[PDB]
Order: structure tokens, then sequence, then C-alpha cells
């Protein structure tokens, strides 16, 4: 339905192939990770210079 | 007079026997004059970062 993904459900897909070393792998994506329509980065760089540089 | 480049010394003696104590309570004038270079340095970064004093 258009409710779980719209809610932001983080879906995951697992697959097992013989050729793979671990024999198992997976990926995942949610609403945001699904082509983020917009970022919300708010990084803060505290103490840009001190002791270390 | 006291600051006339003269190391003023008292002449107090004793009653039992004359003992002139010419102790130089005056500062040593002359010898050599030089500007006392003064540098005023601030606290280290670590001290301030510790935020104690």
């Amino acid at each position: 339905s258009e409710e779980e993904w719209n809610t932001g459900e983080t879906y995951t897909c697992v697959v097992a192939h013989e050729a793979l070393p671990n024999r198992v792998t997976e990926r995942t994506v949610d609403k945001s990770t699904g082509k983020p329509t917009l970022y919300n980065v708010s990084l803060v760089m505290s103490d840009t210079a001190g002791t270390c540089y | 007079d006291w600051n006339s480049g003269e190391r003023f010394t008292c002449t107090v003696t004793h009653t039992d026997l004359p003992s002139p104590l010419k102790q130089t309570i005056s500062r040593p004038k002359g010898v050599a004059l030089h500007r006392p270079d003064v540098y005023l340095l601030p606290p280290a970064r670590e001290q301030l970062n510790l935020r104690e004093s």
C-alpha cells in the first residue's frame, strides 16, 4: 500500500547466491533514502581550532 | 638625597661598644641600566578548554 512507504517504512531485500562469499547479502531503503526529495543537513563543527590545530 | 645615586647606609652603633652597622638598606644605584622587557602571555588553550580556571 501507499501507507507503509509513505509512513517511512525501511524495507530490506535479502538474497542468497552460491557465488557470493558469505552466501547471503542484503540491501535496504526507506522513504527518505528513496531519492531524498530534500536534504536536511545541519552539520556543526565545534572547536574548529584548538589543541589539535 | 637618598635617590642621588648613593647607597644610603645607616650608622647605628651599640652602647657596649661602637659598632657602626653600615647596612645598605638603599637599593643599588648605577652598575648598569637596562630596559626590563615585559611580555604578557595568555593562558594555554588546554587551560581554557578545561573550563575550570
